[PDB]
């Protein structure tokens, strides 16, 4: 079924498998579909088997939940399997360059290339098929531990899982989403590095056998400074961190108000407050850049001594033959590579992986949910001496209810005042302290908060059960849900889609009604079903099925309406969580009627970000001619030297192409203070064109998108593409220093090397492309697994009540199968792409050691060293060309965002207005026209509640409007819009605060006196209103000013107003925001300051407005003009 | 020491002879006014009154005899109106005059014009920190000075300080309050202020004062007590573990000694190994704290009560045969 598992051994080495795959998608487009059948082995569902069962053995077997120790025994025969191979391959590498201690002498040495070509092919072979293998370990083992949590879910106790932090878990998931699968390469890193140093301390000694620890000591002390930076590195981040989220805390808050700031007009000093916050953190970054780049240079700068000390002593004491002196070389680049970076690296992954497994370990331990032991057999379930705590406070005073088998039980009371509970212990999900309840089990239960998974009609009535054609027609025509139905498009086979959006609150009702419906059972712990519908349709339904079909059957409907309370079976009314009174129904009628009666990638993209800041070029054409002249020096050494012993040791100046090609410090540090101005000249440039982007466009992209414009995408820019592409320049350029060094040597080697850069370019070409695909396709494929989980939490307790729960885990399976297969395919694409670069890199090396055995002796020997070393290097070069390709997405979204088009007396008179959301949207106006009597109010009457937003924001040209706008005379046209839209007086509903002291967030412009605003505070009654406040003035407007009340922020909206001393003030919604003292107090302030203003107080009750002298009538698509009642009154509402 | 030792040995000195001559029935219920009540407090009835043949206004603690036989708190109620009639100290307003009728007794208590200060924190929630500090340097100046008498509180609630018009707190509520050298084994008060030792149901010494001016400035700092609980039981659970976060907002330096406040060990708690207050003057959270000016109280206070004159309520709440008269023959 699956392609790989018709592969040949030789098809499994040369894991040619995605063959086919890469033909097909070099050529055409990616299809989600085309993926390659999952393995067989691979199944989700078949290793959670043996995962389960290990783990159930483990947890029987001793006292001691070490889930380590269980796991071992399922992966540690592969991974020593795997490990052997590997650390076999590391030997070879490691002891490949003693075999170079040979051919110095120079006849024989041809039969000794033939041997290092073969060591080549040999290492490769070794090294590459153990990473996908450890991989495949990796992923194998990261199922199961989805899996085993996953299947926790549907075992924790509620009492904690109220407790239990919802993104504890969801954090825990994605911090091991990639990391732990990808932890495994460094795993054996462990046993076999410390081989690796056994072998070269013993080589070491062999050629010196005198100086041996010397380079060793200054190794160790390079890796403790380098340990130690990183806490520093550390500090500076969490330092920058919180600086970091206050400012996106603020970005947010102007994103939620940006139709508010854009009517402010107050762009300017958001991004004045924006640039000057930013600048404190852009420090913190800098001085965190020099320090990463301090400590990155260390490794290059390194070898430089690594050599020079370790020769120093023993060449002081004696000569020493040129020969040992490449091979030291050589013999201490593996044992510095291995120790400043192995070593750390594998300390970093087992620490992780050990501590995740404490967490994991620990979080599958919690106290379970216990299921009740009923459906047994039962006649009338009855309770007894109910009484327990809902976390005490007992939610049951010793209740009982004895509920025939047939009987329609209802209660009444406080909503949610522990009646749901007692509803959700009798359901058992809250254990009882006292008394004994028995029960028939199998019941039904309708939680008050609908939990509608996404799926068809058919879907959502089933849940896991068949067609039945009379069942689900009588649903349909007794929940209101027929004719719901017939509204559907589809109206049999609406697949619903996330977030319930489709179908109202009183059909999410109806639907839970239906799903209670669905199956029979002994009991149908109804809760509030119709709370989301008219008394007419509850009737209805009630009349239909509630009260009619399985009111027959035994049924618990928690139901406070008193005509449905009437004809129950029997009553329980609850007041403070204890039963008042309670029984049947004309008993409890009869013995209190007073208690009755009263309660009832492009190359322009990466010229644009190179153009951005003029700096870079001159940075850059620094370091380019840096590195020319140190090379054209090196060549000139070389050149003179090889056509006292000063003169020998400066070969190893040479010797070691990182140190000879080293980024100056002199040099590298523009760099980076280049790209974090660029990135700071980018972010300023970003604000200031979001601040005069059109809103048409604005409500056409998401919200949430302009939070993600910045909230990850600056920040990658700002730490992730410096280093990268700062590391990938000085690889780079090493590199190529070499290549130039080796075609000094000889007058043959660029013949051969320029087709195998241009073989490598078009290899790494035509990756490039499916490796984008792949990671798109496997990056979008990851959100249905975590809407699948976040549907489970948020229906956790229906799913406890329909027990079908291996539906849900089919669908859990199924989705992360879906998600591992395009993760293994993608690895697997990964994987060839290394194998084929190690290939091509070998032939190179292959060729032009024939080549040079062919054809001096300290030529040779540089020739040879240099390629000893060149493959760390290459491979690095790859990995840094693929994390600069990955890093130009977020370059693309930025330029892309960038990349948007500008927004472009008190008598007035309107005509010709046309408007809408979009361009040429809904017609908010046809041709309306309106005029402003001066100083007289104008009450916006007629069609109030049809929606008069889109006027008022239409008088400030706030959408797709265009017309004609004649007030005193000046047009809507001559004036600039930021000019233009100040006579406005903006009374928005919800109220602008911008988070910080009153003198800041009532004066953002700083153009005022204080006095000034004390008085005018005083005349807007805010004087007494900030004297309750911290300070006098200087109060911090903590959340968005959550101490200031709705009717104390429309008190400073007016204010603010006030003192921006507009022509005009469109009110709205006065009544419904303010409550009485407060509306009392806004109307005597506006009635007493603003009566010289020519008003529009929106009200949707003609009521509120009709204190209102003037009068425009609203309707649709026609918005009349009454003068005076006399006809208003009597025609546009009658 | 010093000048400040000096003082306070003439206090203790003076505080005996005061202690010996208490005086009793200072006056009776026909020079005052009814103009409104205060408040009830605990389980009497306070009201504002204004002197008929002076004008100073002056508040009234009546409770009932028969609550007080009742309730089991006769005693407390005499060793309060003794020290109470005995008292020295400008951290706290003095009780001018008794009153014992037939049907209940009064106390006459200055006017508080600025109220209680739990009702301002719970208008504002959070103060700031040196405001925090600002009250914690006379609290404790005030504790040390009932220490310099060797008195037991056992009575800490947020709405027992007042505020001067000067700005300075005001102590009240010297109920709970007892002269008693050693360890007590009664129990009693609030469960927020309950230590460790008094809900043990042990002997109690002045040691628990410290942990309740620590609860008392946490809680002030945080709007939130340390320790709370749907149920006593249950907050008296917590209160015996001992175990607390501290808000993110709290400072290193006034937390690492909040650590040392509500050490679980009574032998550790700060303010009770070897110096009695001089590890507390030297804290940093006290780093500037002058003890010896705020005898003068000249200290800039973090904020000022809006004063409009001694009748007027604002700052107060807008509410509306002697029982054994043997047990009271000292009042």
């Amino acid at each position: 079924r699956s392609p790989l598992e018709k592969a040949s051994v030789v098809s499994k080495l040369f894991f040619s498998w995605t063959r086919p795959i890469l033909r097909k998608g070099y050529r055409q487009r990616l299809e989600l579909s085309d993926i390659y059948q999952i393995p067989s082995v691979d199944s989700a569902d078949n290793l959670s088997e043996k995962l389960e069962r290990e783990w159930d053995r483990e947890l029987a077997s001793k006292k001691n939940p070490k889930l380590i120790n269980a796991l071992r025994r399922c992966f540690f025969w592969r991974f020593m399997f795997y490990g052997i191979f590997l650390y076999l391959g590391e030997v070879t590498k490691a002891v490949q360059p003693l075999l170079l201690g040979r051919i110095i002498a120079s006849s024989i040495a041809i039969y000794l290339g033939i041997g290092l070509c073969l060591l080549f092919i040999v290492r490769t072979l070794l090294l590459h098929p153990a990473i996908f293998g450890l991989h495949h370990i990796g992923m194998q083992m990261r199922i199961a531990m989805f899996s085993l949590i996953y299947k926790k879910t549907l075992k924790l106790s509620s009492r904690v899982l109220d407790k239990i932090s919802i993104g504890q878990l969801v954090s825990l998931l994605s911090n091991n989403l990639n990391k732990f699968d990808e932890g495994l390469a460094l795993a054996h890193f462990v046993w076999i590095a410390p081989l690796q140093v056994a072998l070269l301390m013993g080589l070491i000694w062999e050629l010196l056998q005198a100086s041996a620890f010397c380079g060793l000591g200054f190794l160790i002390v390079l890796a403790l400074f380098q340990a130690g930076l990183g806490r520093m590195m550390m500090k500076y981040r969490d330092q920058r961190a919180g600086k970091i989220s206050e400012r996106l805390v603020i970005t947010s808050e102007m994103i939620e108000n940006i139709q508010s700031v854009k009517a402010y007009c107050w762009e300017e000093a958001m991004e004045k407050m924006i640039e000057n916050l930013r600048q404190t953190e852009l420090k913190l970054t800098r001085k965190a850049a020099y320090v990463r780049y301090f400590n990155s240079s260390a490794f290059f700068f390194s070898g430089f001594f690594v050599v020079f000390l370790s020769v120093l002593p023993y060449a002081l004491i004696k000569g020493i033959i040129l020969r040992k002196i490449f091979t030291t070389i050589s013999f201490c680049i593996v044992l510095r590579m291995a120790v400043t970076r192995q070593f750390p690296w594998a300390v970093q992954t087992w620490y992780d992986s050990l501590g995740a497994i404490n967490k994991i370990q620990d979080f599958l331990q919690k106290q379970e949910y216990k299921t009740l032991e009923y459906n047994l057999t039962t006649t009338e379930v009855v309770m007894e001496n109910v009484t327990a705590f809902w976390e005490g406070t007992p939610v049951l005073k010793d209740i009982n209810f004895k509920i025939e088998r047939g009987q329609l039980l209802a209660v009444a009371g406080s909503t949610g005042a522990g009646k749901t509970s007692l509803l959700m212990v009798i359901m058992g999900e809250l254990e009882p302290s006292e008394g004994k309840i028995k029960h028939s089990g199998r019941i039904s239960f309708c939680s008050q908060f609908s939990w509608i998974m996404p799926g068809t009609i058919k879907e959502n009535i089933i849940f896991g059960v068949s067609y039945d054609e009379y069942r689900y027609r009588s649903v349909i025509k007794a929940c209101q849900l027929e004719e719901d139905i017939s509204k559907f498009a589809e109206k049999d086979n609406i697949v619903l889609g996330e977030g319930g959006i489709t179908l109202s609150g009183g059909q999410r009702a109806r639907i839970s009604l239906a799903r209670a419906v669905y199956k029979d059972a002994d009991l149908y712990l109804l809760d509030s079903p119709f709370g989301y519908l008219d008394v007419l349709t509850e009737k209805e339904i009630f009349e239909s099925c509630v009260c009619k079909l399985m009111a027959n059957k035994t049924r618990i409907l928690v139901t406070s309406k008193m005509e449905h309370l009437k004809k129950a079976d029997k009553i329980l009314i609850l007041h403070e969580g204890s039963s008042y009174f309670y029984g049947t129904f004309s008993e409890l009628q009869n013995l209190q009627p007073d208690f009755s009666s009263k309660l009832m990638t492009t190359w322009n993209t990466y010229l644009r970000y190179i153009t951005v800041h003029k700096s870079l070029i001159f940075v850059l054409i620094w370091c380019l001619v840096i590195f020319l002249a140190e090379v054209a020096a090196s060549l000139v050494v070389l050149w003179l030297l090889g056509n006292t012993s000063s003169y020998y040791v400066f070969y190893i100046y040479v010797g070691v192409a990182d140190t000879l090609l080293a980024m100056g410090f002199f040099r590298g540090l523009p760099l980076v203070h280049t790209l974090i101005t660029v990135s700071k000249i980018l972010h300023h440039k970003m604000l200031h064109s979001v601040l005069q982007a059109p809103m048409s466009t604005l409500n056409t992209l998401k919200a949430g998108g302009i939070l993600n414009r910045f909230s990850k995408d600056i920040a990658i820019l700002d730490d992730l593409l410096p280093l990268t592409i700062f590391d990938f320049i000085q690889l780079l350029l090493i590199v190529i220093g070499a290549i130039a060094v080796v075609a000094v040597l000889q007058p043959y080697i660029f013949v051969a090397t320029v087709p195998v850069i241009v073989a490598f370019i078009m290899l790494r070409a035509y990756f490039l492309q499916t490796s984008q695909q792949l990671k798109q396709l496997e990056s979008e494929g990851r959100s249905p697994i975590f809407t699948h989980l976040v549907t489970s939490l948020k229906g956790l307790w229906t799913l406890r009540a329909f027990g079908r729960q291996p539906y849900f885990e089919t669908l859990f399976h199924k989705a992360l199968n879906l998600h591992t297969a395009n993760w293994f395919l993608y690895l697997s694409t990964l994987r060839w792409f290394q194998m084929r670069i190690e290939m091509i890199f070998v032939i190179f090396f292959i060729a032009v050691t024939f080549i040079s055995i062919l054809t001096g002796e300290g030529r040779v020997g540089i020739i040879l060293t240099l390629a000893m070393n060149i493959m760390s290097t290459l491979q690095w070069a790859v990995n840094s060309s693929i994390d600069v390709d990955s890093l130009m997405r977020s370059v693309s979204r930025v330029f892309k965002f960038i990349d948007m088009p500008t927004e472009g007396g008190g008598q007035m008179t309107v005509k010709d207005l046309t408007a809408k959301y979009t361009e040429g949207g809904n017609a908010i106006l046809e041709n309306i026209s309106f005029s402003i009597s001066p100083g007289q109010r104008v009450g916006l009457l007629g069609r109030t509640g049809s929606g008069k937003s889109t006027l008022l924001s239409a008088f400030l040209r706030l959408l797709n409007t265009e017309g004609e706008i004649q007030i005193d005379g000046v047009s809507w046209d001559s004036i600039t819009l930021q000019q233009w839209r100040k006579a406005f007086g903006v009374i928005p509903q919800k109220v602008f605060i911008f988070s910080g002291t009153f003198r800041k967030n009532l004066d953002p412009y700083e153009q005022w006196s204080d006095q000034e605003i004390w008085k005018v505070a005083d005349e807007v009654g805010l004087r007494s209103v900030i004297e309750q406040f911290p300070g006098k003035l200087d109060f911090v407007l903590v959340d968005g000013g959550c101490v200031l009340s709705h009717g104390h922020k429309q008190l400073m909206c007016l204010a603010r107003s006030v003192l921006s001393k507009a022509k005009i003030l469109l009110l709205d919604e006065p009544s419904a925001h303010l409550d009485p003292v407060t509306y009392q107090i806004i109307r005597r302030t506006l009635k007493q300051a603003f009566a010289d203003c020519t008003v529009i107080l929106c009200e949707h009750r003609i009521e509120a407005m009709l204190e209102c002298q003037q009068f425009l009538v609203i309707e649709e698509n026609k918005v009349r003009q009454y003068d005076s009642i006399q006809k208003l009154l009597n025609e546009r509402s009658l | 020491q010093e000048s400040v030792k000096e003082f306070l040995a003439k206090a203790k000195e003076d505080f005996l002879k005061k202690w010996e001559n208490p005086a009793q029935n200072t006056a009776h219920l026909d020079q005052f006014e009814r103009i409104k009540t205060l408040g009830t407090g605990s389980f009497g009835r306070v009201m504002l009154v204004k002197h008929m043949e002076t004008g100073n206004h002056y508040a009234m603690k009546i409770l009932d005899k028969q609550k007080v036989v009742k309730l089991k708190q006769i005693e407390h109620t005499l060793n309060e109106k003794r020290i109470l009639q005995a008292v020295n100290f400008p951290f706290l307003v003095k009780l001018e005059f008794s009153f014992k009728d037939n049907s209940n007794l009064y106390m006459v208590m200055e006017y508080v014009p600025g109220g209680e200060m739990f009702s301002h924190l719970r208008r504002i929630g959070r103060f700031s920190e040196p405001h925090a500090r600002f009250y914690a340097a006379q609290i404790v100046l005030t504790f040390e000075y009932l220490h310099s008498l060797d008195l037991i509180y056992r009575d800490l609630k947020p709405e027992n300080l007042l505020i001067d018009q000067q700005g300075y707190i005001q102590v009240t509520d010297f109920g709970f309050a007892k002269r008693v050298k050693g360890r007590t084994w009664t129990l009693c008060g609030t469960p927020e202020y309950l230590a460790p030792e008094i809900i043990l149901s042990k002997g109690y010494n002045k040691a628990v004062d410290w942990w309740a001016l620590g609860v008392l400035i946490y809680e002030m700092a945080a709007g939130y007590p340390p320790f709370f609980a749907d149920q006593p039981i249950q907050i008296y659970e917590k209160i015996v573990s001992g175990k607390v976060r501290f808000p993110s907002h709290f400072s290193s330096d006034l937390k690492d000694l909040l650590r040392n406040l509500l050490q679980v060990d009574l032998t550790k708690r700060f303010g009770n190994l070897k110096n009695g207050v001089n590890d507390i003057k030297n804290h940093k959270w006290f780093a500037t704290t002058d003890w010896i000016a705020i005898y003068q109280r000249k200290v800039e206070a973090p904020f000022i009560p809006k004063f409009k004159g001694p009748g007027d309520t604002s700052n107060f709440d807008d509410y509306e045969n002697e029982k054994c008269g043997k047990e009271f023959s000292e009042f």
